[PDB]
DNA sequence: CCGAGCAGCTACTTGTGAGCGGATA
DNA sequence: TATCCGCTCACAATGCCACACGCGCTGCTCGGCC
């Protein structure tokens, strides 16, 4: 059909032309030609030439490049037929059919959101007017403030004070849906209810980005409305994020907290030996808080306080009981977060990344879902105001080289240096040399870096109407790194201590180690050898996204083909599951 | 000694090497490569002689008519590069060949030839790139990077693995020329060779190698060496060296002499070897069943019966050995096989030979070459001896041959572009010896097999491309042309040429227009290696062996500079020192290190001849007259670090930047980074956006006071002189007396570039940093172009930065900022854009730029002037008509009575369509410029009248300012002449001799000299008017747009756009972030002195990604801002010089044996009064890439100050107004705004247009589209349940024609119900297979 | 959107999809290797009926 | 006249899978 | 004559966003219903 075919005047003269017109164009021509030449009876040569031409034609405009030579009609480009308007990334099915552009949607950069609840987000107020013009429009028409489609569309182009409260009267409860660019499982397009704010980026929950894979470095997601009943009860019943806190890949809670609360929490409950108001006696968790807000005491200190906590019995029945614990400060502040159901022993800890984890799901497990998201909520509340109080700050001073890692370093050279002076000898070859110096670094690697965790736990000792009391280190880094917020026992090695061995270009393992660090100065070659094994690595991601799409494509595509249809099939037949121990112990 | 603009405000540096070698010219690669390009050469070197000497001469079909070639020239550039960008031309220049042609008579091969025809013929316009190595195609400055390719030569490729799946490591031998048909031989999984002609099909190298007039006998003597059997009494002795039969077993008993050697089944080893060679015997006796394993060599033809007894490449049987035996041959020459010395191998491709002579060894070729067309032998050898040994489809280069020559283990260098049958037969016995062992493959991971070209090697190969088609072009119409009929002009056309060398320049893979947002991105583009475009890899097509970086890609090319995405390792930066061999490739300079003393002299070492010697380590520790302070020292042999003695080594680095680029070694403390947040940050900082107000980076590293100045992006001093005027428009400085020219000189005029769009929607403008009366001297910056501070590269600002959480504020990597910086006017950045409104010639009568739009009120129209154009610096902010254009619908021949009567009364104009052109929908800002093209012929406007007059008074000021400087001179003469008649000169001279020159007496010489410079007066003055009039008549012209169209008119607005929670922002290590919320002064945290902090960053995000150095430059910038606000205590309270100079001498003389050494006495003490103020908002820091501050230098730097050497300074809330426990770091951070600003990124729409294939929902920005719901998307959803969305999601909300509109009508209604209906892109699926030969239909 | 012509040819062609299918229809059909198929659809070699 | 159709002036991917000889018992 | 092997051809390789740009010339020959 004409107008399916691309035909448009462009700018002057010209028109912008589709390759299928010209297809055509040339089928029509080679058909006449042939025509022509039947009419008056040219020589059998002449007339089977006439046919070839025209069966090329034919069957370039079918499918051009299958017969082997693949025409050109303009720029000297491959020309696009039929065949090519159905195949590949850019045919109907993949570009027209499965994804297509929508409307009602928005797109804009990502903003940490650190007040609003976990099953709402924030939305600019500009996004808010252009998505849900519509509903704005039916509000106006409702109330005596606008008769017509044209009064109402000029009130909201001048957007008046009479048109902001219907906004925020139509945004009330009706959720929108948030959406990352690449989109891996379920939660790549989760439900929230929006509230406006004054801006031009999307304010989002930072317990929900963790599930989006989702940084703050500059990452653009879209947002798209429901636009119907059917539509807002589906998205405020399964869509929400309430309602999806377990992976579906895993049984672990996908709402795990991340580095900057769980850091909150830890110095909230990481106690030491000495402070202010160590030994004295609390009523309860509010006078704690009262007594710590004042000033009048540290926030981690061994006190003994007294806490009414709740059991649940057999029944739905809360049995109550108060006893005095010796406790940290921190911990019974953090204790009138809680709800009544979970016991003290799952506050009175470190509360690392595990830790408030297995509290999380233990709270889910015991308490159900409906007080689990308050309970998430202000536990993040709580950690985002504890650590702005608490000033969590890494410095160069912070980060300690242990003294006797030259004296290790020097011993290393002297080893590696006989080990040389026997290969020189003759009697040791080359590939046991390069072996016994791989190992003798590897050794050397593994006790500088005890030897810097060891410096790192120690020189904190507080006098506590005492001499010394040594306890666990209160480092900045220390506490970044012990907790799992941000860092592991490996990053912090390459950091403080030795970066160890590096790879070559095959695999293998260069005899020159990198005996520097990264607060010490590092050495050229050193860092030469470092940027070539690293950009290996970086490259491999970058490689690797695309060939994952695919497989995740083939996947889906040999998938979706069935779906939970019957309650029961009424069979015995399974499989012997037991616990695989090949290798390891299990 | 130090230059005007580091007096102006020197900057403190740190480090302990003293480098030995400058920073050379950052753009001196394509600047070199450029001038090599156009320059006449003798020898047909590189540049455009080569090429002319290579095609031309041309002779006709033996018409004695030749056409010889001369010379070239390029003439003078017929716009300059300011009015090319002003508007829209190409800065070419053109170019002018003076050939020659030579026709002579018949009858005469060689007869002298007469009636030569010498002519001059221009030959299309080539583009000329300016002082800074950009081109200026359209109107932009588009730049070509040069390509890493293969290097034209050899290559030995090693098969393994997974290839073949036979576990047997095959070799294969690749002769690639620079620009011709290609080669490879190779090997099958058995022991078989064969050869390959660019991909064709599989054939043995017998066929070949015999096809060059070769015989069998020669090509075995060639390969395999010769075993001699004599016919002896009996057993067929032969002779024996002890070195063959080395790892072979003893198949009978070796003896000789009366004596055992070596018994039946014994292999002969090393000590058998020596035992044999001791007593040298040579023949032995052997068993007649040995020799039929054995193959003859030579085929050996019959005395008696004249017939052939046995042919080469067969296997002898015992009746052969008696035929031979009774011949009479004594001496039979056999092969030497075994397989570990000499295997197998051209025995098999002869047995497999299906061609014996070189007849039809060229006809199997020739049809295994073109299919079908079977010629005769003189036609089918054409093809072989063309296609491999012809000048002109064969070019293997300078470098080329070099390169193998180099492979063959051959002394000589030089030689042809064609083969020979000497180079095949090396090749195939090199193939034949890495495959017996002996030899190692050449990895194509390695940069002396990667050759680099620049824009003058890819320039000079489309010239040859067009000029092959010039050439044909000239050879078919030569076969007309005779004596006496012709001039050498008519038979060249320009289309060829010219067209391909546009295109070439216009549009391809690497002419791409220069991303103008800051000298640094300039730079680093310039100085860009990509392995795409033609001869070179796609990405889509790359292995992990092209991205990954070798050991020998130090020095030579940056290893963390690469753009990461789609293409990581493909597209790499130049390194610092790196310089392009005259051959083509890397070089990177070493000091020579001689036994005990390291001399001060530099040699340029390529990447092949690194591994010869050993390269000392960069920042090893060295003692005084060259010497090392330890013996040991680390240093690389070939691509592998170890440990050296003081005397083995023999090369030195001359530097620590040479690693790093030069978008990298701007990044301070770059050692305490990892190499992921380092690369991170440096491609960022190719993105940084000017600022309004630029300041000099706090912590610098050196290289700045170089990128500033040595771009093209600041106004430089040609010659040194003293400031005569300084205005914001133009700088005029008059030249001192020794560097002005001694005749026809002046002064010098800098016209200072305004705010105007660049390449990125960004705004340029220089801003003068000179005072009046201020000498300057050559080279010194004058004014500070965009993001540049007197002459430093300053792209972002410095700002008070803390390392705390904040209510969760900086959760992940999100950035908190006060108000005070969006306040102070910070990083408020300028984007102008371009909106062009064409005026095309059309049917039915032109359009008009008139201001008679009718349907429309005067708000809408208040903002267009009389010519029917938006005023200069009338704002807008929504879609409003900013020029008329209208276009007639109808009928032509409107009367221009009536038309002025429509104007004042009667009806609207009818055919106007009200087309004007207005600005989208959601771009505010105020326009600040509009140009105007009109074609010879058209009306001009009455603006276009104006603006070109207003360009040609800034022209006549110029002009005026140079004759009334020239005419003042010329005044101060007359009166130093006529000093003789002194009285009338007082008397009549002093008010009325500007106009009365007048005079006479004394003829003799008084009339001559005064008639000599009134001679020279009014020669000036007519030089002066007819610069003048051609200047009018330059800027006058009109130039040529398109076929079809009237004038065009282009409109620049621009906005400042301020920062705001959305934007992207990013240190120098990598730690970008988003804007979270803008915070009030008083909410922000203060130190216990009153300062708020600027910037609270997140330092949870430290220790996972390793950018550990930023920290470290924090704390150094710390330390400035306290030198600075000693200053600043010292200049508020009036203080003598004489403290300011102690202390500032103080600061500068820091303990860390640094290689500064400056000294304030040696100033003028007045200017360091000036270097005080320049230095109250920080005292400027230099820092090595690798040699920087140690820690403690940082800390005895911060004590110099009143500041806390920890660092880390208590801090008090802003809220609650009490003291942070655990103190909290805080510094002063250099950051960068990225262009990633948000209102170029937050997007939507309710209800827009529709696209016409398909009625479906546009996207983008620009227009007003929607977003696309991936497929992924609607995964994740079928994942879910939401049947019922899916499904309004797909049809209802996108495809359905009908469907949409009801639901509009619906929910304006107040109706939530929707109906299914159908996707309308489904019914174009159907209705596309349906035009198919395949049916499709629904059912029921 | 969905009115559709057509065009009278005046030679009957074959289908490049049922002749390029690997393995294509008609050279199974009609048991004959493709290689003459496409020999007597590019006019170079008879064949016989 | 107008319009429309046609003529002279690419090869570093690698892999996987299927098909077509092909030659050897 | 089955059947494994070697050579040859079809098909495959994210996703989004932003910007920029672009379409063989001139000439020759044959054919159409106000
Ligand atoms: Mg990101």
């Amino acid at each position: 059909p004409p107008d399916l075919r691309p035909l448009v005047p462009l700018d002057g003269g010209r028109f912008a032309t589709s390759d299928l017109n010209d297809l055509y164009r040339r089928v029509i021509n080679r058909n006449n030609r042939l025509k022509r030449l039947l009419d008056l009876a040219a020589p059998d040569i002449i007339v089977r030439n006439e046919k070839r031409m025209l069966q090329e034609a034919v069957d370039a405009l079918l499918d051009n490049g299958r017969r082997g030579r693949a025409i050109t009609g303009s720029n000297k480009r491959p020309l696009k037929s039929l065949a090519d308007m159905i195949k590949g990334k850019q045919g109907r099915f993949r570009q027209n059919l499965l994804g297509k552009r929508v409307d009602y949607s928005g797109r804009s950069v990502i903003t940490v959101g650190p007040y609003l609840r976990l099953h709402q987000c924030g939305l600019p107020k500009k996004m808010a007017l252009e998505l849900f013009k519509p509903f704005i429009y039916g509000k106006l028409e409702l109330r005596g403030l606008a008769t017509t489609i044209k009064a109402a569309k000029k009130m909201v182009e001048r957007e008046e004070a009479v048109v902001w409260d219907i906004l925020d009267e139509v945004i009330r409860e009706h959720p929108v849906l948030l959406n990352r660019a690449p989109t891996l499982h379920r939660l790549g397009i989760q439900a929230f209810e929006p509230v406006l704010i004054e801006g031009k980026a999307i304010q989002l929950h930072p317990l929900v980005c963790a599930a989006y894979n989702a940084d703050f470095d500059g990452d653009q997601m879209a947002v798209h409305v429901p636009l119907t009943l059917e539509a807002q009860l589906e998205a405020r019943a399964l869509m929400m994020s309430t309602n999806n806190i377990l992976s579906p890949a895993n049984g672990e809670p996908i709402i795990v907290p991340s580095q900057d609360v769980v850091l909150g929490l830890y110095y909230m409950t990481r106690d030491c030996v000495n402070a202010k108001g160590e030994g004295m006696v609390l009523t309860g968790p509010k006078e704690a808080e009262r007594l710590y807000r004042s000033g009048l005491a540290s926030l981690h200190a061994r006190v003994k306080v007294r806490i009414t906590e709740y059991e649940k019995d057999a029944n739905g029945e809360l049995v109550a009981k108060t006893s005095l614990k010796d406790t940290t400060v921190g911990r019974a502040i953090l204790w009138m977060i809680v709800p009544k159901g979970l016991p003290y022993s799952i506050v009175n800890q470190a509360l690392g990344k595990k830790a408030i984890s297995k509290m999380l799901n233990t709270c889910y497990r015991i308490l159900g879902l409906k007080p689990t998201v308050i309970f998430a909520d202000q536990i993040m509340y709580t950690g985002f105001a504890y650590a702005a109080r608490s000033g969590a700050s890494v410095g160069i001073d912070d980060m300690v080289i242990p003294e006797k890692k030259h004296e290790i370093i020097s011993e290393a050279e002297a080893e590696v240096a006989e080990i040389q002076e026997q290969f020189q000898s003759g009697l040791v070859t080359a590939g046991e040399r390069y072996n016994k110096v791989i190992d003798i670094w590897a050794a050397a690697n593994d006790r500088v870096s005890k030897a810097m965790m060891d410096n790192l736990q120690t020189e904190t000792v507080i006098n506590r109407d005492g001499q010394e009391e040594k306890q666990v280190s209160f480092n900045s880094i220390y506490m970044m790194a012990d907790s799992g917020a941000r860092g592991s026992a490996a990053q912090i090695r390459q950091l403080a201590g030795m970066r160890g061995l590096m790879a070559k270009p095959d695999g293998s393992i260069i005899e020159t180690p990198i005996t520097a660090n990264f607060r010490e100065g590092l050495n050229v070659l050193q860092y030469f050898i470092s940027t070539h094994g690293a950009r290996k690595g970086l490259a491999d991601t970058a490689l690797k996204t695309a060939n994952s799409g695919y497989l995740t494509r083939r996947l889906v595509d040999v998938a979706q083909d069935l779906v939970v249809t019957e309650d029961d099939c009424g069979t015995h037949e399974g499989i012997m599951m037991t616990p695989v121990i090949e290798g390891g112990d299990v | 000694v130090y230059s005007y603009t580091e007096k102006k405000r020197i900057r403190k540096d740190f480090g302990k090497r003293p480098q030995v070698l400058d920073v050379p010219y950052l753009l001196s690669i394509q600047l070199d490569s450029f001038q090599k390009f156009i320059e006449q050469d003798p020898e047909g070197q590189y540049g455009l002689e080569a090429a002319f000497r290579s095609v031309f001469p041309i002779q006709s079909y033996s018409g004695n008519s030749e056409l010889q070639y001369v010379s070239y020239r390029l003439g003078e550039p017929v716009f300059d590069v300011q009015e090319c960008q002003i508007r829209g031309v190409t800065y070419s220049a053109p170019l002018r060949v003076k050939l020659r042609l030579v026709i002579y008579e018949r009858e005469a091969p060689e007869g002298t030839v007469k009636d030569i025809k010498e002519q001059e013929v221009y030959m299309g316009e080539i583009p000329l790139m300016t002082d800074n190595g950009t081109f200026v195609i359209n109107g932009t400055e588009r730049v070509i990077v040069s390509q890493l390719h293969r290097s034209p030569g050899v290559f030995f490729d090693s098969d393994k693995g997974k290839t073949h799946s036979s576990g047997k490591v095959l070799y294969n031998a690749r002769i690639i020329p620079y620009r011709g048909s290609w080669l490879d031989f190779e090997f099958d999984p058995k022991d078989n060779l064969f050869v390959r002609i660019d991909r064709r099909r599989k054939l043995p190298a017998t066929i070949i190698l015999r096809a060059l007039n070769y015989t069998t006998e020669q090509i075995l003597d060639l390969f395999f060496e010769k075993v001699i059997f004599e016919i002896r009494d009996n057993k067929l002795q032969m002779e024996l060296v002890p070195e063959r039969l080395r790892g072979e077993t003893a198949s009978f008993d070796i003896e000789a002499n009366g004596k055992v050697y070596v018994e039946k089944g014994r292999r002969i080893t090393a000590r058998h070897i020596r035992q044999l060679e001791k007593d040298d015997v040579k023949l032995i006796e052997v068993p007649v069943e040995y020799i039929a394993g054995k193959v003859v060599a030579k085929d050996y033809i019959d005395e008696s019966t004249g017939e052939l007894i046995c042919a080469a490449n067969m296997e002898l049987s015992l009746d052969l050995l008696a035929k031979l035996s009774q011949s009479g041959h004594k001496r039979i020459e056999t092969l030497f096989t075994n397989d570990l010395d000499h295997g197998p191998y051209i025995s098999e491709t002869l047995r497999v030979d299906p061609t014996n002579d070189r007849l039809s060894a060229l006809v199997e070729i020739y049809r295994m070459m073109r299919p079908g067309e079977p010629p005769t032998r003189e036609a089918a050898e054409s093809l072989f001896e063309n296609l491999f040994f012809s000048e002109d489809r064969y070019d293997l280069s300078a470098v080329g041959r070099m390169k193998f020559n180099r492979s063959l283990l051959r002394e000589e260098i030089e030689g042809s572009g064609i083969l020979s049958k000497d180079d095949i037969i090396d090749v195939m016995k090199k193939l034949i010896d890495i495959r017996n062992g002996k030899g190692e493959v050449d990895d194509i991971d390695h940069l002396g097999n990667r050759r680099i070209r620049s824009v003058g090697e890819m320039a000079e190969n489309q010239f040859r491309v067009g000029l092959v088609r010039v050439e044909r072009a000239v050879k078919e119409r030569l076969s007309l042309g005779d004596l006496d009929t012709l001039m050498p002009q008519d038979m060249i056309n320009a289309k060829p040429i010219s067209a391909a060398v546009k295109e070439f320049f216009g549009s391809s893979q690497l002419s791409q227009f220069m991303d103008q947002n800051n000298p640094l991105s300039e730079i680093t583009h310039k100085r860009r290696i990509s392995a795409l475009g033609p001869g070179g890899l796609t990405r889509e097509r790359a292995g992990f062996e092209v991205r990954d970086v070798h050991p020998t890609h130090y020095g030579r090319v940056c290893p963390i500079e690469t753009p990461e995405g789609p293409n990581i390792g493909l597209i790499n930066s130049l390194s610092v020192y790196a310089q392009t061999n005259e051959y083509g490739f890397l070089e990177t300079p070493y000091r020579k290190v001689t036994d005990g003393v390291v001399t001060d002299e530099i040699h340029y070492l390529s990447a092949i001849e690194e591994g010869n010697y050993v390269i000392a380590q960069a920042n090893s520790n060295l003692d005084e007259e060259g010497h090392f302070v330890e013996d040991l020292v680390t240093c690389r042999s070939k691509g592998e670090s170890s440990l050296f003695s003081r005397d083995q080594v023999d090369y030195m680095d001359v530097s620590t930047q040479q690693v790093v680029s030069v978008g990298a070694s701007l990044i301070p403390f770059l050692e305490h980074d990892d190499a992921n947040r380092a690369l991170m940050g440096a491609n960022m900082q190719r993105q940084a956006v000017p600022t309004l107000r630029a300041d000099k980076p706090l912590v610098g590293t050196g290289m700045e006071r170089a990128v500033a100045v040595d771009s093209g992006v600041t106004a430089v001093a040609k010659r040194g002189g003293v400031v005569q005027y300084v205005d914001a428009s133009r700088i005029v400085i008059k030249v001192n007396e020794d560097e002005m020219y001694p005749g026809e000189a002046g002064i010098d005029i800098y016209n200072l570039t305004k705010y105007t769009r660049s390449n990125q929607n960004t705004c340029i403008n220089q801003m003068p940093c000179v005072s009046l009366g201020e000498p300057v001297e050559r080279g010194d910056v004058l004014a500070d172009g965009p993001s540049t501070d007197l002459g430093e590269l300053a792209l972002g600002q410095n700002m008070r930065v803390a390392f705390m959480p904040w209510n969760g504020y900086n959760f992940e990597d999100s950035i908190l900022v006060s108000e005070r910086v969006v306040q102070e006017d910070r990083f408020t950045t300028i984007h102008i854009q371009e909106l062009a409104c064409v005026s095309r010639d059309t049917k039915l009568g032109p359009e008009e730029i008139t201001a008679d739009i009718p349907n429309v009120g005067e708000a809408a129209l208040s903002k267009l002037d009389e010519s029917g154009i938006v005023y200069i610096g009338a704002e807008v902010t929504g879609g409003d008509i900013l020029v008329g254009k209208v276009t007639p619908k109808g009928e032509t021949q409107l009367t221009p009575e009536e038309k002025l009567l429509r104007a004042i009364f009667g009806e609207k104009a009818s055919d106007v369509k009200d087309s004007s052109l207005r600005v989208p929908n959601g771009v505010s800002g105020t326009v600040i410029d509009v140009q105007v093209f009109t074609r010879d012929g058209v009306e001009k406007d009455k603006r276009a009248l104006e603006i070109e007059e207003m360009q040609l008074k800034q022209a006549k000021k110029d002009l005026s300012e140079e004759l009334q400087i020239l005419e003042a001179g010329l005044f101060s003469r007359i009166r130093a002449v006529l000093v003789a008649g002194g009285v009338e000169a007082e008397k009549l001279d002093k008010l009325p001799r500007d106009r009365w020159l007048e005079l006479g007496l004394t003829d003799e010489e008084k009339q001559n000299q005064l008639e000599q410079l009134a001679e020279q007066y009014d020669e000036l003055k007519h030089e002066f008017e007819k610069k003048l009039e051609a200047k009018r008549r330059k800027i006058t012209q009109g130039d040529d747009l398109a076929p079809g169209v009237l004038k065009i008119v282009k409109v620049y607005l621009a906005v400042k756009r301020r920062i705001q929670p959305g934007d992207k922002m990013a240190g120098r290590h990598g730690n970008k972030g988003v804007i979270s919320k803008i915070n009030p002064i008083e909410d922000m945290p203060y130190d216990e002195n009153g300062t708020p902090v600027d910037i609270v960053l997140n330092p949870l995000g430290v220790p996972s990604r390793m950018n550990i150095g930023q920290i470290l430059e924090t704390h150094l910038g710390m330390a400035a801002k306290g030198i600075g606000d000693k200053i600043n205590a010292m200049l508020k309270q009036q203080q003598e010089v004489a403290k300011l100079r102690e202390f500032i001498q103080r600061a500068y003389d820091l303990g860390a044996d640094v290689r500064q050494k400056v000294d304030l006495s040696t100033f003028s003490d007045e200017e360091v009064m000036r270097l005080a103020e320049n230095l109250r908002k920080g005292m400027p820091i230099a820092t090595p890439v690798f040699d920087g501050a140690k820690e403690a230098e940082i800390k005895e730097l911060l004590k110099l100050g009143d500041l806390p050497t920890s660092g880390q300074i208590r801090l008090y809330d802003g809220r609650t107004g009490e003291q942070f426990e655990r103190p909290v770091t805080v510094g002063y951070m250099y950051m960068l705004k990225l262009n990633h600003l948000v209102d170029d990124k937050m997007h939507a729409r309710s209800t827009g247009s529709y696209s016409l294939v398909t009625q479906q929902p546009l996207g983008g920005k620009a227009q007003f589209g929607g977003q696309r719901f991936g497929e992924m998307e609607v995964w994740a959803l079928e994942a879910y349940g939401a049947a019922y969305t899916l499904q309004e999601m797909l049809t209802v909300k996108s495809d359905d024609v009908n469907g949409r509109t009801k639901m509009y009508k619906n929910i304006v209604d107040g109706n939530h119900q929707m109906e299914p209906g159908m996707p309308e892109s489904f019914n174009v699926l159907l209705k596309e297979i349906r035009s198919l030969g395949i049916n499709i239909e629904l059912e029921d | 959107r969905e009115r559709m012509g057509h065009i009278e040819l005046a030679s009957p062609t074959a289908h490049i999809w049922f002749l390029k299918s690997l393995p294509s229809r008609i050279g199974l059909l009609l048991d004959m290797p493709l290689r003459d198929i496409e020999r007597v659809l590019y006019f170079e070699s008879y064949v016989v009926i």
